[PDB]
RNA sequence: UAUGCCAGCUGGUGGAUUGCUCGGCUCAGGCGCUGAUGAAGGACGUGCCAAGCUGCGAUAAGCCAUGGGGAGCC
RNA sequence: GUGGAAGUCUGUUAGAGUUGGUGUCCUACAAUACCCUCUCGUGAUCUAUGUGUAGGGGUGAAAGGCCCAUCGAGUCCGGCA
RNA sequence: GUCGGGUGAGAACCCCGACGGCCUAAUGGAUAAGGGUUCCUCAGCACUGCUGAUCAGCUGAGGGUUAGCCGGUCCUAAGUC
RNA sequence: AGGGAAACGUGAUUCAACCUGGGGCCCAUGAAAAGACGAGCAUAGUGUCCGUACCGAGAACCGACACAGGUGUCCAUGGCGGCGAAAGCCAAGGCCUGUCGGGAGCAACCAACGUUAGGGAAUUCGGCAAGUUAGUCCCGUACCUUCGGAAGAAGGGAUGCC
RNA sequence: UGUCCCAACGUUGGGCCCGGUGAACUGUACAUUCCAGUGCGGAGUCUGGAGACACCCAGGGGGAAGCGAAGACCCUAUGGA
C-alpha cells in the first residue's frame, strides 16, 4: 500500500501540514481505497485520519525573566552585550526628557503659577538643556 | 520465557554518533545467541528500540534488561522491556 | 516563460509528434520512433 | 568569476526564434532579423557563394 | 469554409459539468469566439445558451464549457449523440 | 599437481570474406523558365486505428469530366 | 547640550569581493570547485531587465584586459587540396 | 536513522506508526526568466536512477490549464524598424 | 454572509504596511506619454481576443549529467536570545534524496579535528600554520599631527545568581 | 603557543574484509632479478659472475633515464605574427 496521495488530501481537508496528519496503522486497507477528497473526509470522521496537534514555544522560563529584569536585576554589566547607546537611544531620551519638561511649564503657566515672561526664560533654559529632568526643574523654579 | 540483562558495552566499538543503532544489533545478537535461535527470528519490540533510543543515537544506556520468550515450529523469539 | 498561442501550437504538435509507433504497424512492416524527444534531455526549437 | 561553467548559468536569454519566413530558429527576437534567411533585413532571401565549395 | 463545432468532449471531468451544472464541453475550431460557439450550438442542439468559458489546449485545439439555461437539460442533449 | 605457456577442438563474441544490389558516380541525347490570377519555400492540419515518409488542403493519402484500363481495390 | 555630516569606522544584515593556507581537489562535485582566514559593505556602491557600440573594429580607472571555455586582432564558411 | 507493520514472486532505501534526527533569508511560502507536459490518475519495471526497487522527473494509456475587474492587450523610456 | 468542535473576547504597549508633515544636500537637479479628475443619478445591454498545468533548483533553468557551480524578485515583524535581519536553541512549514549498504576497539597510512609535561620561535627564507586577545562599563591613555586625528593607543579594574 | 626540542594519546571520515554496482590512464615483444663490465659514453633483455620454487595480500614509492604534452630554453628556416 502506499499511502502519499491521500496524505497529501488529508493534509488538505484537515487543513494542516502533511506532516501533521496521521492515518491510524490498522486501517492502511480502507485509507488505501480513498480515492476522493470525500473518502477522507468519511475517513476522518471515522477518526482513522486525525490532525496532531501543533506545538507553541513555552514563555514561562521567558517571563520570570522579564519579571526579575523589571524589577531591575539581571542587567549587571557581565549581561550586557551592547553598547550604551544601542541599550538606550540618546535623541530618543532626549526626546522623552525634553517633551516631559516642556509638558511641565505648558501646565504650570495655564495654571496662573508662571507669567508668560518667567515661563519663557525656563522654557528656553530647557531647551538649552539646563535641566535634567522634571525634578530637576521644579527644584529650580522653588528658586 | 525468561529475564536477561543485555550488557551494551561492545556498542562502544562503533562510532559515538551511532551508538543506538549498534546497540539493536548486540541486543538481537545476545538474544540469539541465549535463546539459540537465529538472528534473523528474533524480534524486538519497540520497547526495546525507544529505551535504546532514549537519549537519541549517541548515548546508549551501558545495560538493558529485556524480557523474552523462546517458541513455535521453526523457533523465534519475542522480546520486550522490563 | 509566457507562450503565444502560435507557439503553443508548436509545443503541441512536439508533444504529438512524441510518442510510439503504433504496435499494429510492427505487425503490418513484420518488425522505433526515431525522433522520440525527452523535456530535460533534449531541447526543442523556436 | 570563471568564465567557463559558472558563467553558463547565468544564460537565460531568449534570442534566435523560428522563423516565420524560412522555419528556422535563426529569428533573433531582438534585431528581428533571421541569420539563416535574412528575414526582416531583405525580400530576396539570403544566400552565398561561399556556401559550397567554389567549383560546386 | 470551417465549421465552429469539431466535437462533444466528453471525459470524468465534462459528464460532471453535465450532470451537476449543466454544462456541455465541446472541441472547437480555435479561431471561434464565445460568441460564435453560444450561437453555432443553440443552432445545432435548439438550446439556449447562457455562458460559454473557452482554453487553447496544449493538444491545439480549442475546448468550450457551454451553460445551458435552466430552460434546458445538459444530461439529455448529450444524450442524444 | 595449482597460477600458467604454445597449438588445436566444440561453443561464443565480432562482422572480415565471398556472393547479391532498390543507391551512387560519370557520360550522352532531349528539354527548359516560375510569380500579385500570390510563386518557390515554410508552418499547421488532414487517415477507422496513424509516430515517420509520401500525398493532399477544412471538399485535406483526396472531388469532377473525357479517353485508357480492368476485377479487383483501400 | 542639541544636531547628525561622512567616496567615515565596526559589522559572514542583504549584497559584493578574494590576502594567506602555496590547506582540500587535481581521470574533480567542478574544463576555475570546497573549507577556514581575509576585504568592501551610503557610494567613483552593488544588482535585474531592456537598450546601444562589431573585428584592424568595439570596449578598456590600461592588465594587451574584455568582445559567449579561444584575443599581441573573435567566430563561421569560403579562397583551399 | 532504528523497531514494529503494510504491499509484493521479491523490500536497508515504496508506504503506515512509533522512537531518533536535519533545515529557519532556508532544505519553508509565492514567483520572473528559462524549460515544455516534467502536472494528475491507472497499469508497469526491459530502459533511465551512483546499490536495490513493488518507487519515480522512467515506460504504457488516459486525463488536466475555464477570467469584463490577475497579466497581456493600451502609453510612452533608452532606443529600433 | 462566511468560517469554527467550541468560545465566537476586551483593554494596552511597541508599532512593518499605508497616510501626512518638518529639516538638510547638489560645480550631481533626480522620465515621458496614454489615461484620470474637473463633470449627477436609474434601469438595461455589452465587455470579444491571447496567457493560465507544473518546476523554479544540492534532480524540471544554463553548465554534455538527476553537476557541491551559476541563476532575478518578495515573504526583513514567528518565540528565547542579544545592539542586531549576528551566533546558538525552538515553532509554523518542509525533509531523512547535499540517496549504496554490511563488518572488524576498526592495524599502517591520509583528510579534518580534540588534548598535550617542561622549555617557549630554539623551527622556518619568513611565527607559514596554529594560537594569544576578545562582548559591555568604569578609570586611564604617549610620540606625532594637515588639529580632523593618532585612540578601542597603551595600561588598570569590574562583570553571575538571589 | 606542539613551529621546534620529540613526539604521544584521542575524535570523525576513509583506508582493510563482505554484498551490489563498476570505469579510466597505459600496453613492440620478452620480462624472477642483483653486481660489474660492454655498448651511440646513463642496460631487467648484450658479456661474465652472483642470486632465483610458484602464486597471492597490504605498503611506502628506489628503478623502468615511469605516465601525461611532436621542448616552452637554444639554434636553424631566403617560416608566421
Ligand atoms: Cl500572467
Ligand atoms: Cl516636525
Ligand atoms: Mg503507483
Ligand atoms: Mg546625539
Ligand atoms: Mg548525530
Ligand atoms: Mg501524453
Ligand atoms: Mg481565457
Ligand atoms: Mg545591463
Ligand atoms: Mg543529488
Ligand atoms: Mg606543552
Ligand atoms: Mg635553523
Ligand atoms: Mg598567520
Ligand atoms: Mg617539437
Ligand atoms: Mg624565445
Ligand atoms: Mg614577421
Ligand atoms: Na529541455
Ligand atoms: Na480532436
Ligand atoms: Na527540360
Ligand atoms: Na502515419
Ligand atoms: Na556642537
Ligand atoms: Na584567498
Ligand atoms: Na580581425
Ligand atoms: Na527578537
Ligand atoms: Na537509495
Ligand atoms: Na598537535
Ligand atoms: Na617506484
Ligand atoms: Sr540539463
Ligand atoms: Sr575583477
Ligand atoms: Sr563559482
Ligand atoms: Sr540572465
Ligand atoms: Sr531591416
Ligand atoms: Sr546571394
Ligand atoms: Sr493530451
Ligand atoms: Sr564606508
Ligand atoms: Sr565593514
Ligand atoms: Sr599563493
Ligand atoms: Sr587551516
Ligand atoms: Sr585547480
Ligand atoms: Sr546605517
Ligand atoms: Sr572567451
Ligand atoms: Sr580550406
Ligand atoms: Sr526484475
Ligand atoms: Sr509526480
Ligand atoms: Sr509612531
Ligand atoms: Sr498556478
Ligand atoms: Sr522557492
Ligand atoms: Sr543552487
Ligand atoms: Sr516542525
Ligand atoms: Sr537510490
Ligand atoms: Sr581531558
Ligand atoms: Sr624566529
Ligand atoms: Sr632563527
Ligand atoms: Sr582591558
Ligand atoms: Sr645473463
Ligand atoms: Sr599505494
Amino acid at each position: 500500500t502506499d499511502l502519499s496521495a491521500q496524505k497529501r488530501l488529508a493534509a488538505d481537508v484537515l487543513d494542516v501540514g502533511k506532516n501533521r496528519v496521521w492515518f491510524n496503522p490498522e486501517r492502511q486497507g480502507d485509507i488505501a481505497d480513498a480515492i476522493t477528497r470525500e473518502d477522507v473526509r468519511e475517513l476522518v470522521d471515522e477518526g482513522a485520519i486525525q490532525a496532531k496537534d501543533k506545538k507553541g514555544n513555552s514563555r514561562g522560563r521567558a517571563r520570570e525573566r522579564q519579571k526579575k529584569r523589571a524589577y531591575g536585576h539581571q542587567k549587571g554589566a557581565g549581561s550586557r552585550k551592547g553598547k550604551a547607546g544601542a541599550r538606550q537611544n540618546s535623541k530618543e531620551d532626549w526626546e522623552s526628557r525634553i517633551r516631559a519638561q516642556r509638558t511641565k511649564l505648558r501646565e504650570l503657566r495655564d495654571e496662573g503659577t508662571l507669567s508668560s515672561s518667567q515661563y519663557r526664560d525656563l522654557y528656553d533654559k530647557a531647551g538649552g538643556g539646563e535641566f535634567d529632568s522634571v525634578a530637576d526643574l521644579e527644584r529650580y523654579i522653588d528658586a | 520465557e525468561r529475564v536477561v540483562t543485555i550488557p551494551l558495552r561492545d556498542a562502544r566499538a562503533e562510532p559515538n554518533h551511532k551508538r543506538a543503532d549498534k546497540a539493536m544489533i548486540l541486543i538481537r545478537e545476545h538474544l540469539a545467541k541465549h535463546f539459540s535461535v537465529d538472528e534473523d527470528a528474533v524480534r524486538l519490540d519497540p520497547s526495546i528500540n525507544e529505551a535504546a533510543w532514549a537519549r537519541g543515537r549517541a548515548n546508549t544506556p551501558s545495560k538493558i534488561r529485556v524480557r523474552a520468550a523462546r517458541f513455535e515450529e521453526e523457533g523465534e523469539a519475542i522480546v520486550e522491556a522490563e | 516563460g509566457k507562450k503565444s498561442k502560435a507557439t503553443k501550437k508548436r509545443l503541441a504538435k512536439l508533444d504529438n509528434q512524441n510518442s510510439r509507433v503504433p504496435a499494429w504497424v510492427m505487425l503490418k512492416t513484420d518488425r522505433r520512433n526515431h525522433k522520440r524527444r525527452h523535456w530535460r534531455r533534449n531541447d526543442t526549437d523556436e | 568569476t570563471g568564465a567557463g561553467t559558472p558563467s553558463q548559468g547565468k544564460k537565460n536569454t531568449t534570442t534566435h526564434t523560428k522563423c516565420r519566413r524560412c522555419g528556422e530558429k535563426s529569428y533573433h527576437t531582438k534585431k528581428k532579423v533571421c541569420s539563416s534567411c535574412g528575414f526582416g533585413k531583405s525580400a530576396k532571401r539570403r544566400d552565398y557563394e561561399w556556401q559550397s565549395k567554389a567549383g560546386e | 469554409s470551417w465549421d465552429v463545432i469539431k466535437h462533444p468532449h466528453v471525459t470524468e471531468k465534462a459528464m460532471n459539468d453535465m450532470d451537476f451544472q449543466n454544462k456541455l464541453q465541446f472541441a472547437v475550431d480555435d479561431r471561434a469566439s464565445k460568441g460564435e460557439v453560444a450561437d453555432a450550438v443553440e443552432e445545432q442542439y435548439d438550446v439556449t445558451v447562457e455562458q460559454v468559458n473557452t482554453q487553447n489546449t496544449m493538444d491545439g485545439e480549442k475546448k468550450a464549457v457551454v451553460r445551458l439555461s435552466e430552460d434546458d437539460d445538459a444530461q439529455e442533449v448529450a444524450s442524444r449523440i
